[PDB]
RNA sequence: UUUUUUUUUUUUUUUUUUUUUUUUUUUUUUUUUUUUUUUUUUUUU
C-alpha cells in the first residue's frame, strides 16, 4: 500500500503563481505512476497533469499547458506541480493520485491510490 | 622493456606488438557512481493490450521487444515474497525489515520514451501464467546456435505443458532467428537478470519455474571462477591451498584479477553474478576470455583427476600451453598418488599408530601430502622432467576417453598423453 | 581460512568461491512445530459425481487434480485394518488400542477453498474398484521421461486388467504429458504417501495392490541410505564395521549427515521413509545429492565386489573421484582377499583346530580379517600406492561387464581399472 | 617510428588508407620470419599455426 | 621448330575472427531405463 498528502494549496489572487506538492508514504520504492487531477463545483474530477517514474514522460490537460509544470524527486518521494498565471476557472480541489507502473495515464480509472486532495481557490 | 642489439652490426632494434587494451569492468565500480540500476520499460498501453500484442506478435514473425518488456513488467509485477532476514547488496539495502520484497524492488523503473503493434482479444489471464514463462525460456534457447542443444525449446514447451496441458509453442520455425535478438534489449536482460536474482532468494516459490530460461543469466560471463570452484571441488584441497598450487606467472596474474576483495563474489545473493545482463560490467573479470590460462591449467588438471565436466571444456587460444600441462600434470600427479587415507572412527578408542621405526632410508621417493613446498624440490630431483610414472599416470587417466569434441581440453589431453 | 600471499610481492590475496546454502530438513524437525499434517481437500461434490468426472476427464485431455484428490477420497474413504500392536510415529498415536485405522487417519482432513469440470453417468461402482489405482500408478509412470521405462502404464493396465478383464487406459497417448503435472499436487503427493504408508503396515489387505504406483514414494530422494543398506549387505559386514571403513573427510561428513539420532531412520513403519510427498522437509538429507561421495564411494565398493545394482549407478558431479575411487578399490580389496571362512557345523564334535607351529615368518602378507586398523598399516607398507594385486583384482570385477551405461559408475569402473 | 606500438593509430590501415603501397609487415616480405615463427609456435602446441602457410 | 614447375605475380598469403562469449552444463528437481503381492531353472512327473 501506498498513502498520499497534498500540500501546498490555499488561496491567491487572480493571475498569480502557486505550488502543490504531494508527499508518498508507505511503499515508495516500487513502480508507481503520479497524476495531478482536480475537481471543480459540480464537475466531475478531471486530468491535470502526470509524470512516468522515470521522470522524463510528462503531458498536461489542453486548459493548462504552458502554465503548469509537475516534478518528482523519488529520493524525498514527493511530486511538485507549479500553477503559473491561475485563473478562477482553476478553481477546484486538487487530487494526487499513484498507478503503479511505468508511465502516467491521462485518465482516472488508470490510477489506484489517491490522496484525499487541497483546496485551490482563485 | 630492456635494450636489444644486432650482433653483427651493434643496431639497437626495438621489438614491440600491436598493443589492445580490452580493459577489465569489475561490478562494485559501477555502484561507487550510481547507486541504483534503471530499467527502461514503457508503462503506456494495459496488460490485456500487452497479451494480444505478443501473442499475436509471437504467432507470427514480427514482434516488439517493447511490448515483451512492457508486457512482462505488468505480467510480472504483483509477485511477492517475504524476507527471512535481510537483504543488501553493493550498498543498496533492497529489503528492509520483514516486509515483502517484489520482483521489481531490485531495479528502479524507469519509462521508455510508440511501436504501433496489433492486438489481439479471447486472450484471457491463463495465458499471463506462462506467457512470462515461454519468453523468459526463449532467452535461454536463443544464446546457442547449436541445431540439437537449441532443442531446449522442447524442454520450455514441456515446462509450459506442465501449466498448461495444451501448450504448443506459438512462434514459427523461422522463430529460431526471432528472439535471437531480444538478447540485444539491455532492458530484457534487465528483466531476466532480476527474475533470477529474485528466484535465488525465495527458492520455493509457486512460480520458481520461472528460473528456468534465466538460470543461464547467474554467472553469465564467469566461466574461469567457477572452473576455480570445480578444481577446489574436485581436488578436494581448500582454495588457499589450491591457491598455492600456481605455478603459472599468467596464472598468478589472472588469479589475482579474479579475487579483487570488494566484489561480493562469496556473498549468496548478490548483484555479482548478473554483472552482465545488469549492466553492471561490459567487459567481465571472470570469464575464460580474460583468464585462458587459468580455464585450461585447472581444466586440464580436473580432467586429470577423474573429471567428467572437462571433458568438453574449450581449449583456449594464444596461452603457453607447455607449461601450463606440465604444471597441470605435476599437481594432478601429487593430488592422485597422495590420497591421503586416514582413519575416521574408530570402535574400541583404537586408532591407527604409524611406526617410526622405518629407517632404512626410502628415499628417492615422492612426498608423503600435498605440500607446494615438496612436490617443487622433489620434482627438481626429477630435473624439471615429468617421470615415466608421471606420464604414464595421465596416459592413464586420459586413455579410454571416447566421443570427444575438437578443439576441447578432453580431446587435447587425450592426444597428448595417449601414445 | 588461513592467510595467503603472494611471493613476488607480498601482496595479500583472499581466495573465495561463490556460496550456496542449499540447507538440509530433517523430518523430525517438523513436527515440533506442527503436531500433524494436513490434507486439503474437496467435500462439496459427490462420489459417483467425481466418478464421471475424472473418467470422462480422463477421456480426454483435460482434468481437474482437485476432482482426483476429492475423488481418491471418497474412492479410499472406506478402506480399514486392524492393528495388531500398536502405532505410533513423532509423537503422533495414529492407532489405539485394537481400534481399526482407516487410510486417512494418518492425516488430518482440511477443506480446499471450484473446478467446473464436466459429468458422465452409467458409470457404476465397478469403476471406483480400480480408477483409485490407476490415478495412483500414474504417480509412478508420470515421474519418469524415458519412453520405454515409462512403459510401466502396460504393468497398471495389467493390474487393473487383473481387477477388471475389460480394462483399457482412458488417456490419450498425449497423456503422457496428463498425469506429469500430478505430481506437483501436494494433496495428491499427500495421498500417495499415506496409501503407501496405509498398506506397509497392512500388508496382505484385499486392496494391496493399490501399492502400486505409490511403492516409489516410499524413501523417495533417500538413494545414499540405501547404498549404505546395500553395501553393508554385499560386504556382509555390520553397520557400525563399515562405518569405519570410511577413510574419505566428505564421506565422513555425509554419514555424520544421514545417522541424526532422532528421526526414526530405523523405525519400520514410520512416517520418515515419506519425509517428501507428506512435505515434511523440502531437502532430504537422505539424498545422493547432499551425500555424493558417499554414493559414488559405496555403490563403487558394492560393484568391486560383484554387485548388480551398482552396474547402473549413477556418477556424482564434483566430487574427489581419485581419493574416493581409492578408498573403494582398498576396502573392495579387504573384503575381496578376506573370505574369512569358518566351520560353522560338526558332526564328531571336531572343530577346525588352527596350527600355531607355523614359525616361519610369513610377513610382508595381507592381513587375515577384515579391521581397517590392520588395513590402513599394511596399505602403508604399501607407500600408500595400490598394489598390482589390488588393481588386477579391480580390472577381475570390472572386466567382461557388458551394455553399460554412459555416467554411470559401471561404464566408471571399467573405464578405470579394465586396461 | 611506425607507431606499431600505440594502440589507436593510422598504421595498422596503411594499405586501405593508402600510406603504403607494399606493405614492410607482411608475410611476402617477411618469409623467412612467418615460417620460423609459426613452425615454432606449432611445436609448441600451437592451434592457429596447423593452417599457417 | 618447340618448350620442357598440369608455377605465376597486382597487393596478399590460419577453408582466422574479435561484439561479448564459450562443458552440443544446467540441478526447482531427482537421479539402479529397480521395486515388492507372493515369488524368483523361458523345470517337470
Amino acid at each position: 500500500q501506498v498513502q498520499l498528502v497534498e500540500s501546498g494549496g490555499g488561496l491567491v489572487q487572480a493571475g498569480g503563481s502557486l505550488t502543490l506538492s504531494c508527499v508518498a508514504s508507505g511503499r515508495p520504492f516500487r513502480n508507481y505512476r503520479l497524476g495531478w487531477f482536480r475537481q471543480a463545483p459540480g464537475k466531475e474530477r478531471e486530468f491535470v497533469a502526470a509524470i512516468n517514474w522515470g521522470g522524463v514522460i510528462t503531458n498536461y490537460a489542453d486548459s493548462v499547458k504552458g502554465r503548469f509544470t509537475i516534478s518528482r524527486d523519488d529520493a524525498k518521494n514527493t511530486v511538485y506541480l507549479q500553477m503559473n498565471s491561475l485563473k478562477p476557472e482553476e478553481t477546484a480541489v486538487y487530487y494526487c493520485a499513484a498507478f503503479d507502473s511505468t508511465g502516467s495515464p491521462i485518465v482516472r480509472d488508470n490510477y489506484e491510490y489517491w490522496g484525499q486532495g487541497t483546496q485551490v481557490t482563485v | 622493456s630492456v635494450t636489444v642489439k644486432r650482433i653483427i652490426d651493434n643496431t639497437v632494434i626495438v621489438p614491440k606488438l600491436p598493443a589492445n587494451e580490452d580493459p577489465v569492468e569489475y561490478p562494485a565500480d559501477y555502484f561507487r557512481k550510481s547507486k541504483e540500476i534503471p530499467l527502461y520499460i514503457n508503462t503506456t498501453k494495459s496488460l490485456s493490450d500487452l497479451r494480444g500484442y505478443v501473442y499475436q506478435g509471437l504467432k507470427s514473425g514480427n514482434v516488439s521487444i517493447i511490448h515483451v518488456n512492457s508486457y512482462l513488467y505488468g505480467a510480472l509485477k504483483d509477485i511477492r515474497g517475504k524476507l527471512d532476514k535481510d537483504w543488501s547488496s553493493f550498498g543498496i539495502n533492497i529489503g528492509k525489515a520483514g516486509d515483502t520484497i517484489g520482483i521489481f524492488d531490485l531495479v528502479s523503473l524507469k519509462a521508455l520514451d510508440l511501436p504501433d503493434g496489433v492486438s489481439d482479444a479471447s486472450r484471457t489471464s491463463a495465458d499471463d501464467k506462462w506467457l512470462p514463462l515461454y519468453l523468459l525460456g526463449l532467452y535461454r534457447v536463443g544464446r546457442t546456435q547449436m541445431p540439437e542443444y537449441r532443442k531446449k525449446l522442447m524442454d520450455g514447451l514441456t515446462n509450459q505443458c506442465k501449466m498448461i496441458n495444451e501448450q504448443f509453442e506459438p512462434l514459427v520455425p523461422e522463430g529460431r532467428d526471432i528472439f535471437d535478438v531480444w538478447g540485444n534489449d539491455s532492458n530484457y536482460t534487465k528483466i531476466v537478470a532480476a527474475v533470477d536474482m529474485f528466484f535465488h532468494m525465495f527458492k520455493k516459490h509457486e512460480c520458481a519455474s520461472f528460473r528456468y530460461g534465466t538460470i543461464v543469466s547467474r554467472f553469465k560471463d564467469c566461466a574461469a571462477l567457477a572452473t576455480f570452484g570445480h578444481l577446489c571441488k574436485i581436488t578436494g584441497m581448500s582454495t588457499e591451498d589450491v591457491t598455492t598450487w600456481i605455478l603459472n606467472r599468467e596464472v598468478a596474474d589472472e588469479m589475482v584479477q579474479m579475487m579483487l576483495p570488494g566484489q561480493e563474489i562469496d556473498k549468496a545473493d548478490s548483484y555479482m553474478p548478473y554483472l552482465i545482463d545488469f549492466g553492471l560490467s561490459s567487459k567481465s573479470p571472470y570469464s575464460s576470455v580474460k583468464n585462458p590460462a587459468f580455464h585450461f591449467w585447472g581444466q586440464l588438471t580436473a580432467l586429470l583427476l577423474r573429471s567428467t565436466r572437462a571433458r568438453n571444456a574449450r581449449q583456449p587460444d594464444d596461452i603457453e600451453y607447455t607449461s601450463l600441462t606440465t604444471a597441470g600434470l605435476l599437481y594432478a600427479y601429487a593430488v592422485g598418488s597422495s590420497a591421503d587415507l586416514a582413519q575416521q572412527f574408530c570402535v574400541g578408542d583404537n586408532k591407527y599408530t604409524p611406526d617410526d621405526s622405518t629407517g632404512g632410508l626410502t628415499t628417492n621417493a615422492p612426498p608423503q601430502g600435498r605440500d607446494v613446498v615438496e612436490w617443487l624440490g622433489w620434482f627438481e630431483d626429477q630435473n624439471r622432467k615429468p617421470t615415466p610414472d608421471m606420464m604414464q599416470y595421465a596416459k592413464r587417466a586420459v586413455m579410454s576417453l571416447q566421443g570427444l569434441r575438437e578443439k576441447t581440453i578432453g580431446k587435447y589431453a587425450k592426444s597428448e598423453f595417449d601414445k
